[PDB]
């Protein structure tokens, strides 16, 4: 299996490092500007959540190659899934306020509140980190010797959590089409936005909370599963910058 | 009617003229004679700046 | 946690 | 503008009083007002300050958790609730309307107060109490502070005030140097950090009190002993 | 008959031409060849003042050199300490749609119009604490783009009617009125010595006036497009223009033509706003293309650049002792430069 | 900072304060221009500047026309502008599409849309059923034109009409469609004098407007 591992490893590091300036030169751009309507906080702060992780990303495959302490990765593992959840709630923040300019122009234009997607993004921020602190507690030091059933219901919160941000994310995307039905760009952007979230993004977080409770065969699950979700999620949060922000800049 | 724009440009059509090289000398003297009292020109110290 | 890989001991 | 006051009369020692001023000439929502009381015989001192939209108030130590500000925007009126009153807070009370902006007079307008009969800090004394002058000559008034009142943004915070007989002060100078509106030329302010002067050249009748020099460079806003013209 | 008085004209327009022509031994670019050129400016802006919450049509300095006013589309005038960023007042006023706004001299007016064909007066200082009315100025038929103060009650105002009025505030009429051109005049600049003032028109035209007479001493034609700003040089014997063709033209009034283009093949936008520095030595234009330039007035060479707006930039000021330079913009910002 | 200094803050704070809560009113209230050569019946639609208001479904409007290469740049931020065109005077139609060609083509409006009402379909319906004048007199290609089959919305009117009708409303519709990009779109309507369907047209329009400006925050069109 030295092949895969050595593989795939090498490949998301590239992935890493063309997505991670890929979310800089966002965060410049749109730190910069004065305009900031609603779409820019939301892409702001998914690409604050889109640098932590693929930071965490290339540090930990590089440490696969490279030697550096094992403890290491203890303060490197609930930083990069703190940032995974993130990236994740924004995406569905932003095609649920894509359907609302649709279906309420006048509202969305007159009435909204100004500092709304400001609230809404640090609660999802808050709700990330709740998250993170339950495992940390229900699952790790604070319960070791309790039991194996408090590690197993912050997992099953997590998988009823992803399913929530998919629910929310095509559902909204879907009530659009329907609007503006009952216009090439607005479904091929729409249909390329759920895509990249559903088969680039959730399956890495999905397999990883699901098969830790259920068994499977190690090297299907290792080698193809987890390691193809892996470089999977640096393809989608590198694609972010692209998708939403370059598409419309040229 | 007309009459008034051939009236204006005769007001217009005799008056003392100077040469140029003398306007540019005049100008060029303004400039050097002032030259040391503009600050952005030549940048004035942070601790004159009220800005 | 018997099959539990060594990724799977993230604490 | 105007500024009436409310309240007063005997009170016995532990009780309370509620003093009101109204206003009635001026926009009384973008003034800040100020409380400054004056004992039967001794000079000016601060009590409290509520700034416009009532986010600042600052009391003196004198009644500080014992006196209460406060504004009535609508109704245009200032009030000053009193608990647990004292011998000490015997005094006529003053309302003072205070503007604050780049270049603003603050101080401009007392109005005539009230009586009550209840039966670190910056000090800055006038060294001199009582100047026996003659009409038509110019007199110089002097008063020095413990600490220099040059801010770094080249305000020096002195005010100076004169109170004729039985009238409310008024200001003369604001910032050391600037003449309020309505006062003649005639008044003229200089000096530096610890040491200023108030120069009358030209004196007149119509211009003899107690003149008062206060100091604006922070809270709690001390006045002066006080210099007195006469005759 | 009209063909003889029109006739005479032409005889003229070729007079002035030919007599204009003896006049011209040197350039202005042969003469100050030999001096050195400035460098590179670089001017980092220190303040931006927010609050505005539209497009900013115009600013004006005060004599003070710290307080500025500025005028915006959301209807309302700022006054702004520009070393604290404060805001020292804000004047609601009656039309939203405002072009012009002046700083009295002496401090105590701020003066407004625009769509409205009424300059209006404002007293700054005064008792009640609030900024009030003064006087509404009305007797224009177009547009009022320009105005300017001589004093406390004496003030210039440039319209859309192809007239410029002088006013006396306390009476509350027109004075003089100053008329031939035939567009719309877009600004105005007053003599340091208060005396005279050029208008720059949408006929391509500048025209010099004497305010105690009434008349146009002289005319200078070598644009192409609107005339939008115009500025004295400090010395009072000069002016430069600027115009929707992208050039800036400097103008002599001794010698009565242009002395020199500031044009470059990059630049295609017209220009908005112009100012000279105290000395004179820089040119300061703001463009549409969002940027503002900064050109050396004796070799027409440019020096430097100040790119930090959003959108077009509609006015530019100097201070009066040179320490700052503030532009505004329709992204409803200023910026302080120095 | 001295305790004055600190009191010119705290009063800068305020005015801020007030500069938001007036900005919000601002925001909720959708300002138009209304343009149209004299004879348009321009005042007599929604039944040196007159402001106009109006509100519908609980949505404010606010109409200004000026009573123009230079003032037209303040209105480079409004929700719309109003056209409005007599389509009766057969003789000033090229100067109403002259008009409308300079607006459209204008470097400030290049995101303002157009709403075009077309006023006196009444009169028009006289001059083309008297017979008396002709528009092949004054357009040309009025002769080689035949009305457009599937675009048949014309309820219970002669086919004159309609014919005489369509083709007014292709000779502004191609200007718009001329050099436009997308950005910015041309509604047209057809208004009488006693039309009384007007402000929920504006209104109709005014969200179709406001969608498409949405459509381009979030890169959809």
């Amino acid at each position: 299996c030295y092949k895969q591992t050595l593989s795939l490893t090498v490949l998301t590091c590239i992935v890493s490092l063309v997505g991670l300036t890929g979310n800089a030169v966002v965060l410049w751009l749109l730190g910069c500007r004065m305009r900031r309507n609603a779409f820019s906080i939301y892409i702001l702060n998914l690409a604050a959540a889109d640098f932590l992780f693929l930071s965490g990303r290339l540090i930990y495959s590089l440490l696969s190659f490279i030697s550096i302490p094992h403890t290491i990765s203890k303060i490197l593992y609930p930083v990069m899934m703190f940032s995974y959840f993130a990236g994740l709630s924004f995406l569905s923040a932003v095609s649920t306020e894509r359907c609302l300019s649709v279906l309420w122009p006048i509202w969305y234009r007159c009435h909204r509140p100004t500092h709304l997607s400001a609230v809404v993004c640090v609660l999802l921020w808050a709700l990330s980190l709740l998250r993170s602190i339950l495992e940390w507690m229900l699952c790790g030091f604070l319960f070791s010797g309790a039991d194996s059933a408090w590690c197993q219901t912050s997992d099953f919160i997590t998988v009823a959590w992803l399913i929530f941000l998919c629910v929310v994310l095509c559902g909204s995307s879907l009530v659009l089409l329907i609007r503006i039905l009952c216009l090439t760009r607005l479904y091929v952007t729409i249909l390329l936005t759920v895509l990249v979230f559903l088969l680039c993004g959730l399956p890495f977080g999905i397999q990883f909370f699901l098969f830790l409770w259920i068994h499977v065969d190690r090297e299907v699950l290792f080698c193809h599963v987890h390691l193809v979700s892996i470089f999977l999620s640096a393809l989608n949060s590198s694609a972010n910058p692209i998708i939403y922000f370059f598409v419309g800049s040229f | 009617q007309a009459r008034k724009l051939v009236e204006q440009l005769k007001m217009e059509a005799n008056i003392d003229r100077i040469k140029v090289s003398k306007a540019a000398a005049d100008l060029m003297a303004y400039c050097e004679a002032h030259a040391k009292e503009d600050p952005l020109l030549t940048p004035v110290p942070a601790s004159e700046n009220p800005f | 946690p018997e099959w539990w890989m060594d990724y799977q001991k993230r604490y | 503008v105007q500024l009436v006051e409310s309240g007063g009369g005997l009170v016995q020692p532990g009780g309370s009083r509620k003093l009101s001023c109204s206003a009635s000439g001026f926009a009384f929502s973008s003034f800040g007002m100020h409380w400054v009381r004056q004992a039967p015989e001794k000079g000016l001192e601060w009590v409290a300050y509520i700034s416009s939209g009532s986010g600042t108030i600052y009391y003196a130590d004198t009644v500080k958790g014992r006196f209460t500000i406060s504004r009535d925007d609508p109704k245009n009126t200032l009030f000053l609730q009193m608990t647990s009153l004292r011998s000490e807070d015997t005094a006529m009370y003053y309302c003072v309307r205070s503007i604050y902006y780049y270049g603003s007079s603050p101080f401009d307008f007392w109005g005539q107060g009230t009586t009550l009969t209840v039966s670190s800090d910056i000090v800055m004394t006038q060294a001199t109490s009582s100047v026996p002058v003659t009409p038509g000559e110019s007199v110089s008034i002097s008063c020095r502070s413990s600490k220099s009142l040059l801010h770094s943004n080249g305000n020096t915070y002195l005010y100076w005030f004169l109170q004729r007989p039985g009238q409310s002060p008024q200001l003369l100078i604001y910032r050391m140097s600037n003449l309020a509106s309505g006062v003649p030329d005639r008044f003229s302010g200089s000096g530096s950090g610890t040491a200023f002067t108030l120069t009358i050249s030209r004196l007149e009748a119509e211009d003899v009190g107690v003149y008062y020099c206060m100091q604006h460079l922070e809270y709690p806003l001390t006045f002066g002993a006080g210099t007195k013209l006469e005759l | 008959e009209l063909d003889q008085l029109r006739q005479e004209a032409e005889q003229l327009k070729n007079q002035i031409r030919d007599a204009r022509k003896a006049c011209a031994d040197a350039t202005l670019s042969q003469i100050t060849n030999n001096i050195d050129p400035v460098g590179r400016i670089q001017m980092r802006t220190r303040r931006t003042l927010r609050g505005h919450l539209a497009k900013i049509y115009a600013m004006h300095w005060g004599t003070d050199s710290r307080l500025l006013v500025s005028a915006s589309q959301d209807g309302k005038l700022i006054i702004w300490d520009s070393y604290t960023t404060n805001k020292v007042h804000a004047i609601p006023l009656r039309s939203s749609w405002v072009m012009t706004c002046a700083y009295a001299p002496s401090g105590n007016y701020v003066a407004c119009g625009g769509l409205d064909n009424i300059c209006s007066i404002y007293n700054l200082k005064t008792r009640e604490g609030n900024v009030r009315v003064s006087r509404e100025l009305a007797g224009h038929t177009g547009y009022l783009s320009c105005c300017r103060f001589l004093d406390d009650n004496q003030i210039v105002t440039s319209s859309g009617d192809t007239t410029c009025a002088l006013w006396d505030i306390e009476t509350g009429q027109q004075t003089t009125t100053f008329t031939g051109h035939t567009g719309d005049v877009m600004s105005l600049s007053l003599a340091p010595d208060t005396r005279l003032f050029v208008s720059g028109a949408c006929d391509a035209s500048a025209k010099l006036w004497d305010v105690r007479e009434g008349m146009c001493r002289q005319t200078f034609t070598g644009h192409e497009s609107d005339i939008n700003a115009i500025c004295f040089f400090p010395n009072g014997n000069a002016f430069a223009t600027g115009s929707d063709d992208a050039t800036c033209r400097l103008f002599d009034l001794r010698a009565d033509q242009e002395l020199m283009t500031y044009s470059h093949d990059n630049i295609i936008c017209g220009i908005t706003s112009v100012s000279f520095s105290k000395s004179g030595r820089l040119l300061l234009a703001g463009y549409d293309d969002f940027n503002c330039n900064v050109w050396d007035a004796l070799k027409a060479d440019r020096a430097g650049v100040l790119a930090g707006h959003d959108n077009r930039v509609s006015c530019l000021g100097v201070t009066d002792d040179g320490m700052a330079v503030a532009t505004g913009s329709w992204d409803s910002f200023l910026k302080i430069w120095n | 900072v001295s305790a004055e200094d600190k009191a010119a803050a705290e009063r800068s704070k305020m005015i801020d304060k007030n500069l938001r809560e007036d900005g919000e009113k601002a925001r909720r209230t959708l300002r138009l221009l209304l343009l149209g050569a004299d004879n348009s019946g321009k005042s007599t639609i929604v039944k040196g500047i007159f402001e106009t208001k109006f509100q519908v479904d609980k949505v404010n409007f606010h109409m200004f026309d000026v009573g123009r290469r230079k003032w037209i740049q303040c209105f480079n931020d409004v929700t719309a502008i109003i056209f409005v065109v007599d389509s009766s005077d057969y003789n000033r139609l090229q100067e109403a599409l002259n008009d409308f060609k300079s607006i459209w083509n204008n470097r400030w409006l290049r995101t303002i849309s157009v709403i075009l009402f077309l006023n006196k379909q009444d009169l028009l319906a006289e001059k083309v059923l008297a017979g008396k004048s002709k528009i092949e007199d004054y357009f040309p290609e009025f002769a080689r034109y035949t009305t457009p089959e599937d675009a048949t919305p014309e309820p219970g009117e002669d086919p004159r009409v309609t014919r005489a009708k369509y083709f007014i409303r292709k000779e502004f519709v191609d200007i718009s469609t001329a050099s436009g990009d997308g950005r910015h779109i041309c509604y047209p309507h057809f208004t009488c004098a006693v039309d009384t369907e007007n402000a929920r047209r504006i209104f109709n329009d005014c969200k179709d407007i406001i969608l498409q400006m949405n459509l381009r925050e979030y890169n959809l069109v």
